[PDB]
């Protein structure tokens, strides 16, 4: 067996003992045994099995990534999205767009947006200062 | 004043104080789930940055462009902001030191461009007339990587395409639970590796397809991850800030009660008094 | 006699600026009070900083109060203080701190106080 991670960038996703594993490199499949040399490619979205010791099979899937693998360790970081030269040149576009017009979006923590509001009417027009003599 | 206008006050206050108690407790919770989401990130980036080092200063080092300092004649910032307010001092001292690098930049005579993660610096740039150039905002508590794809895409596209140089990310580091100091840091031109992988000399990768095409996707998806990693960051230093701050507007709040009150009590007493002597004095 | 049609447009027209601004950091004392001063607008914050600066220029040493402080004291011409009001206000004077303001002559004394701090 050997030591396997399955790491995004935002979260991990595996991190057991495996025996083998079989994942789709850009240059065609591809399976990785125990004690297999040192080798880094990209692995192309779609799923990769994992077979824990004890013969366990599971399958997860990626979104692309890059595989690295080392004597007796091997990682995959896993992308979080589709990557791709049209998606992430429309993303950029959009990124782009949004700040040549001057076009904001609103924050979904409606439970600040409720205590602001609050707080906001709270306080407003009680004529404190002025009434205790504070000078400041 | 007037005794029922002062008692009147007394009980905003009291509401206010009870409001800034319960945001107090809210922001102490999600600075915890926050900074464990922060420390969820680190293994992509040490052991992305592990596998750089290799490929760029081992053996056979090979040659890129986000590698070599190219003489700098326009910079380039990502800038890393709040949504929301109530976070104290956090967003203009940092705006504040990144105006003063800025500055220091142009007396130089080298142009400037800004991308803006946040609402907050983005209403502040266009105020101080910044040239932001691309942005995003409402990531709110679920900051994802696939919305930081846009601009930092805008970055990495004007440096390579020739335009930029040395561009930076501007942040709050995270290192107390009630100290966050805001930092500039370089993210290209690569900075330096405190370690030596000459220890790596005894293997080599088999490199599938090909290590040029292999190197520049690794140093891509290496930005990408330090940024999504300031973006983390800021928001467990905003998360802190703001507790730090309402418990200083729940003490405030505190003893503001205690000068309406006696205020309160003054005018009570001298109504009762207004009042008793009108009558002993009408009965002739 | 703070009449436009008595003391002029240029007169009145600073005394009134001087009577706002003050009136609106009035306004935002309970706030600031509460909240801290960081939670202002980037606008509220400069009408805060001028009308401190303000409160401050309005101080002036009298040659009566020579024995209860020792500073010499100042007389200011009319021309000398709306000349100083209508700059401060305006912000010209932006840059020096508060301190430059507090118990001087005219405006020309407050800029050479801020050298000495």
């Amino acid at each position: 067996t050997y030591h396997l991670d399955v790491v995004s960038a935002e979260q991990q996703m595996f991190s057991g003992l495996v025996e083998k594993i079989q994942v789709t490199g850009s240059e065609g499949e591809l399976g990785i045994y125990p004690g297999h040399a040192p080798l880094l490619t990209a692995i192309k979205p779609g799923m990769i099995r994992i077979v824990k010791q004890h013969g366990h099979e599971e399958f997860i899937y990626l979104s692309g990534g890059i595989l690295e693998v080392q004597p007796g360790n091997v990682t995959v970081l896993a992308d979080t999205a589709i990557r791709g030269q049209d998606l992430d040149e429309a993303r950029a576009m959009e990124a782009k767009r949004k700040a040549e017009e001057h076009i904001s979006s609103s924050h979904g923590d409606v439970d600040y947006a409720q205590a602001s509001a609050e707080l906001a009417k709270a306080i407003a027009q009680l004529r404190v200062i002025e009434l205790t003599k504070k000078a400041m | 004043a007037g005794a029922k206008d002062i008692r009147s006050k007394i009980a905003s206050v009291q509401n206010t104080q009870k409001i800034t108690k319960a945001m107090e407790m809210v922001a102490a919770s999600k600075m915890r789930k926050s900074q464990d989401r922060m420390a969820a990130s680190r293994p992509y980036a040490e052991t992305m940055r592990k596998v750089i080092g290799h490929l760029a200063h081992g053996n056979l080092e090979y040659k890129h462009p986000y590698l070599e300092d190219r003489d700098v004649k326009r910079v380039g910032y990502l800038v890393v902001s709040t949504d929301r307010g109530l976070a104290g001092g956090l967003n203009i001292n940092l705006f504040k030191k990144l105006l003063a690098e800025m500055k220091t930049w142009t007396d130089k005579g080298v142009q400037a461009d800004l991308a803006m993660i946040g609402s907050k610096g983005v209403s502040f740039f266009n105020s101080v007339g910044g040239n932001v150039v691309a942005q995003v905002t409402g990531m709110g508590d679920n900051p994802s990587l696939s919305e930081l794809i846009g601009p930092v895409k805008v970055m990495l596209q004007a440096y390579d395409e020739g335009r930029l140089d040395k561009l930076y990310i501007v942040s709050n580091k995270f290192i107390n639970t009630m100290s966050q100091v805001p930092t500039i840091s370089q993210l290209l031109p690569l900075p330096a590796s405190d370690d030596d992988d000459l220890k790596h000399k005894s293997w080599d990768y088999l490199y599938e397809p090909d290590p040029k095409a292999l190197l520049d996707t690794l140093l891509r998806r290496y930005v990408e991850s330090q940024v999504y990693q300031g973006v983390v960051e800021n928001l467990a230093s905003e998360q802190a800030a703001r507790m730090v701050a309402m418990k200083a507007a729940t003490d405030n709040g505190g003893s503001l009660i205690k000068e309406l009150q006696l205020v309160y009590n003054k005018a009570r007493q001298a109504s009762i008094t207004q009042e008793l002597t009108e009558i002993v004095s009408g009965a002739a | 006699q703070l009449d436009p049609l008595v003391v002029g447009q240029e007169h009145y027209d600073t005394a009134r600026g001087v009577q706002s601004i003050l009136q609106r950091y009035q306004e935002l004392k309970d706030i600031i009070a509460i909240l801290g001063m960081d939670e202002l607008s980037e606008e509220d914050k400069l009408v805060v900083a001028r009308a401190r600066k303000i409160q401050r220029f309005l101080s002036q040493p009298f040659f009566v109060a020579e024995v209860f402080t020792g500073s010499p004291g100042k007389y200011v011409s009319l021309k000398d203080t709306i000349r100083g009001f209508k700059g401060i206000m305006e912000g010209e004077y932006d840059h020096l701190p508060e301190q430059a303001f507090y118990m001087v002559g005219s405006i020309e004394e407050a800029v050479e106080k801020a050298k000495k701090l």
